[PDB]
């Protein structure tokens, strides 16, 4: 609905923005994993049990 | 004196309990005979055997592989085995040139058999439980051995004279003079020496000993193994020998709990066999009753 | 005259005894610098005692090939992670030194390999296993450096966990999801997290039934959320790093400003690697 | 391969022979044997059996009293002994107090004594004996001990500049003189029992990743059977002993018997250790298995 | 008790090793009954049978062992306490590798229940007779130093013995152990022995080597003037300068002898912060 | 002789000077050996060697 539109034409514009002209890094693009240096940022942890 | 380690076997207080002597005498093979009686003798208790020694044993004497982690041995519902070994030791705590040189630096062995010590310790104060009741060790000989029980007073007399770097400090005192009273409470840890009927055990058993009670370490047991007890030519001459420093031992050890045991005619491993002989330590072994039982674990 | 003897112990109930009989015959073709004889003799004695659920015994000999492939130099390829990866498969999930052998043979693949974090192929072997000891995060990382299958178990491994949540929030899917665009655009695997996101996004989509529209343009799609800003926004950052462009950057930041702090880290390092 | 140790026992080139296994074997008395009959059989040298053990047993063995000062054995006119006592070495020579009570100051000063000798040499004085028997402890702490070198080089190098010049190139020495089969070997002493048997290949093992001369394996204790327990441990012992011909083919294996007793004093001790130069015989030697009794 | 009996039984057989150890272990034993009195004889007696038989080792030992239950049971140095340990030390090998190290062991005992810092003074003359039995010259020197009137006796002669041996003598030569007492004795402050010393030292020189001298007397005080051995001189000088304690005389006695204030240049520092403030 | 007269004429006054008044310190004085603090400055080794 219109509830989410101010965010909608955010996301849209943004998009349309960011690829006018193709973006330096392909969508095929693999850094090979003989050059990563480093894994970012460690994440949080989930608050949810695992199992299976 | 009772000729056997019942009170001790059957004692509900006790926590520590190490198996220390000479070399060869069988330091592991007495202590794999303690684990067995005491899981058997006390069912609602968990009992952690762990080897201090650089040259493990424990996994020969009972057969299966014993690695860093905890694990129970084979036959037995509250009985495990442990056996740290300072390389293995420091890759695990350093993956979760210092390192590597660490554990292979001379001591080693007993700074970090400590640190499990104080791991045990840890864990009753963050309120984890206790993972074991008591527990046996399997040291080396008597030398070295005086040295791992007198690091926890040198690891206090070092740690007195010294940003969260200040609980650290608050958590290594604490852990320290703990293990420290633990071991001078003669009901909480006691001290079973592994000597044999000749001089330089004997003898080497009598100045363990009196370091022992100097140390404030409860000293109630001393077992006498290998004795032949003959009533071949080699044997009959040899039971003479030990016949000779046995009653001598009587003499300065009268006040004391005497256990003396019987040379099988063959090695003594795997649970069934250890079980069989540790009997002996439970009631004294009688050439009458028992004079058939020393053949059976041959084979 | 010996290989027999100890596997006579082993069928007989001797697995003491055999265990070590094979380790000092091993250790001897080792002496001999046969490092070839000594591969195969551990490592397969190894599987067998791991078939015979002794973990201890097997978990011992694994390292000790390893030992040798490190004394023998033994370079990572196929052959050479094929035999690791064929023990890992009888690894009991249990084994109280699981991690160990993960370790020292990821270990072996760094040191002898152009990967800094180890072989890919290895990778994928080991992380499944850290799974079926509900080591969830650990093998995360695993799967992570891994190959494609990896990838597919990844965000098996975070759908399955996102949908056994009891307390589902709008903030509780972009916990999951986040992960996989974010762990991607670290190791800068565009094609991955673009991969990893389609699976993830179009199976939350068949089962919560959440109310969308797909916008399209120049080649790319934003399933747009009208009720999880979370998702929208972790979409368009994938997109975001791949332009490279600093003001595309800011201008997603700057509308998304509560994002933007939940994220603090993770959008500090994607700056640092997307933007000098 | 002889199976006795007579080319190390008449070896002039020798210095240093190192003596460990498991314990309660009787690393003191085969040492004790080791250094008897080097003194004997090498008449124009000086020997030093040293027992680095923290629990010294060579005054329990051989009898009389052993200090921190050199003592020659009484009965032999080159070759003395020493064992070193940590607390006492460290008054000799609050925070001193403690230093000699801290695990592993028995290696760290049992090496320092090495040190001493190697200093010596250097320092123009000479050399006070010509080869060194060691009295060490089980398997574990002693290679604890083996690797004190190393250990001491490679962090020694990471680091009255003189005065680390004079250490850096004493130790170094040492470094080059026990990776030397000529100059140091290793004589493990271990018996007839499973526990034992495989403790010394492992022993073994790492003493060649460690560069050290192994040419030499004693087997004592041996009951060499032919009452009811003596066979029936006789047939244990002999079933380890014929895997000890097969894991040491190209080794010089020297089988030792069990004495009726204990033994001690250079007396006893000589007439025991005659069998480790030439190899026991029941056929002629099977009446000396009981004149060291009493 | 009984057993008593059977080792000293080994000694007399031939079984040092056997007796020494038994004892130590029968002697251990009173000490873990408290019954410090009996360990005391016990060990002692012992320790001075095995020194008697040439037993080092055993002997030394528990000459120690002795000590450690002196200081476990506190005993006070007294006349009893230092007889035992003198006793001992007449019948110690000159030779025993561990000299130092028993002779240091009782001293410091002698110094811990005791007012003295460095021992008490009867115990040092027996103790330096004995490291002079080793040729430790040095080390008996200091133990005489701080011992009795023999002690003093002896150290004179310790140096005189010395000086004679000499074959390259000197004119320097005879300061060189003629200061020596006069400086020693001038820092422990014992004027009494400074001048004992030095008056039968230097009646010795003169009777021996007839070096032409004439006696200078004044007020009571006596300079033996050697026309040849000015650095005697000026040592005996300073003896009676430190007795007047007065920094002016202090001051012209260097000034006047300019090399010999430079040969004894730590000394005379010295002497000028003990008597001169 | 005369050949040694100066240091005699120096050696004979300041003994006569350093005795008018007898000495803060008597001949029979022996500071008990209960106070001595210090045993003063090391002095130098002779070059002889001892024996007896
Ligand atoms: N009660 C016994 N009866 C007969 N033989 C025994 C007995 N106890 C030990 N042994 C022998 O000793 C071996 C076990 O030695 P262990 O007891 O393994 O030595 P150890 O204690 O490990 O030496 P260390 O204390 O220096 O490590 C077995 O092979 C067995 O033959
Ligand atoms: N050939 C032998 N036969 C029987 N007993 C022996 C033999 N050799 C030595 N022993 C026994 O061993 C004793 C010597 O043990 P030692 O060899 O002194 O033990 P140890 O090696 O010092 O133990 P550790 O290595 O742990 O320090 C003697 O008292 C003797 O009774
Ligand atoms: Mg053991
Ligand atoms: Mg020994
Ligand atoms: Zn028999």
């Amino acid at each position: 609905t219109s509830a989410s539109g101010p965010e909608h034409e955010f996301v849209s514009k943004f998009l349309t923005l960011a690829t006018l002209t193709e973006p330096k890094l392909p969508k095929s693009y693999t850094k090979p994993l003989k050059d990563v240096t480093n894994l970012g940022v460690p994440l949080p942890t989930l608050k949810y049990k695992y199992k299976q | 004196v009772e000729p056997n380690l019942h009170s001790l076997i059957t004692s509900t207080t006790h926590k520590w309990i190490f198996v220390g002597g000479k070399g060869g005498v069988g330091k592991t093979t007495s202590s794999c005979s303690i684990a067995i009686q005491m899981a058997l003798s006390q069912p609602n208790k968990q009992f952690l055997l762990i080897s201090t020694v650089p040259a493990h044993n424990l996994s020969d004497a009972f057969g299966e592989k014993f690695g860093k982690d905890a694990r129970k041995v084979t036959g037995m519902n509250n009985l495990s085995c442990m056996e740290i070994d300072p390389s293995a030791a420091l890759k695990d705590m350093n993956d979760m040139a210092l390192a590597d040189l660490t554990g292979s630096i001379p001591g080693i062995d007993e700074a970090l058999s400590f640190m499990e010590v104080m791991k045990h310790i840890k864990r009753q104060e963050q309120g984890e439980g206790e993972t074991f009741d008591t527990v046996i060790f399997d040291t080396a000989p008597t030398g070295h051995t005086l040295r791992f029980l007198q690091l926890p007073n040198t690891l206090s007399k070092l740690l007195e004279k010294f940003v969260d770097i200040s609980g650290k400090l608050n958590e290594l005192k604490a852990n320290v003079e703990t293990i420290r009273q633990q071991f001078t409470d003669p009901d909480l840890t006691t001290f079973v020496c592994v000597c044999i009927s000749e001089f330089l055990s004997l003898y080497e058993t009598e100045r363990l000993i009196q370091e022992l009670i100097s140390y404030d370490m409860d000293v109630n047991s001393i077992i006498v193994n290998q004795l032949l007890f003959a009533e071949c030519k080699r044997c009959q001459a040899r039971w003479k020998m030990q016949k000779k420093y046995l009653d001598q031992i009587d003499e300065l050890y009268e006040d004391f709990h005497v256990v003396k045991m019987p040379l099988c005619a063959g090695e003594i491993r795997g649970l069934n066999n250890l079980t069989k002989f540790s009997q002996f330590l439970n009631k004294e072994y009688n050439p009458i009753t028992d004079g058939k039982v020393i053949y059976e674990l041959e084979d | 005259k010996t290989l027999q003897r100890f596997e006579n112990k082993i069928k007989a109930g001797d697995y003491y005894e055999a265990h070590q009989t094979l380790r000092t015959i091993a250790n001897r073709y080792v002496r001999s610098k046969s490092y070839e004889h000594a591969i195969e003799l551990i490592s397969q004695g190894a599987l067998s005692f791991l078939k015979a659920k002794q973990g201890g015994s097997g978990t011992d000999l694994i390292f000790y090939l390893l030992e040798v492939y490190d004394l023998a130099e033994v370079k990572v390829d196929d052959i050479s992670v094929a035999r690791l990866v064929r023990l890992i498969a009888e690894l009991d999930p249990s084994e109280p030194n699981l991690k160990d052998v993960i370790t020292g043979m990821n270990n072996w693949s760094i040191k002898f390999s152009e990967y800094k974090f180890g072989d890919p192929y290895l990778h994928n072997t080991i992380g499944s296993k850290l799974l079926e000891g509900d080591f969830v995060y650990e093998a995360e990382r695993y799967f992570m450096l891994g190959t494609h299958d990896s990838m597919i178990k990844y965000v098996d491994l975070l759908w399955d966990w996102l949908c056994q949540v009891d307390d589902i929030e709008d903030s509780t899917v972009a916990e999951f999801f986040s992960r996989l665009v974010f762990n991607y655009l670290f190791i800068s695997n565009i094609s991955f997290a673009h991969e990893s996101k389609d699976i993830f996004l179009e199976r939350f989509i068949e089962k919560f039934h959440p109310k969308y529209e797909k916008i399209d343009k120049n080649g790319y799609e934003i399933v747009f959320f009208e009720d999880y800003s979370d998702l929208n926004f972790l979409q368009l950052l994938l997109i975001t790093c791949q332009t490279a462009d600093a003001s595309y950057f800011l201008n997603l930041k700057n509308h998304y400003l509560d994002f933007s702090q939940a994220y603090k880290s993770e959008l500090e390092f994607l700056g640092q690697e997307y933007f000098n």
